[PDB]
């Protein structure tokens, strides 16, 4: 699954 | 009193941290629009697109999220998460086309 900034 | 591109980006990060992904998009795109009009500023587009692509994904706009990830990867080909995001989107897209071939 996609990962955004923390 | 008014908002610089830096301000817009900071407001976009406030929106993002509250999972306001539409407002994230509005502020981040406004940051980019101020840059494109020749506003002098020190923010980096790579970071802007990182938030923006994730926010657009949250809205279910997969095509536009992919677009933005590719724009990020043109500016920073190293970028670890964008590279992972790209692989994800390409996987999904490869799956769609696999389905239509069956
Ligand atoms: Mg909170």
């Amino acid at each position: 699954g996609p990962a955004g900034p923390p | 009193s008014f908002l610089t591109a830096e301000d817009c980006f900071e407001l976009g990060k406030v929106a993002y941290t509250e999972a306001d992904y539409y407002h994230t998009e509005l502020w981040m795109e406004q940051a980019l629009r101020q840059l494109d009009e020749g506003e002098i500023s020190t923010i980096d587009k790579v970071s802007v697109l990182d938030y923006l692509s994730y926010a657009v994904y949250q809205q279910g706009d997969l095509d536009k999220a992919l677009l933005l990830t590719k724009k990020l990867l043109e500016l920073d080909p190293e970028h670890q998460r964008a590279n992972g995001n790209l692989k994800y989107f390409e996987y999904i897209m490869a799956k769609e086309l696999e389905h239509h071939h069956h």
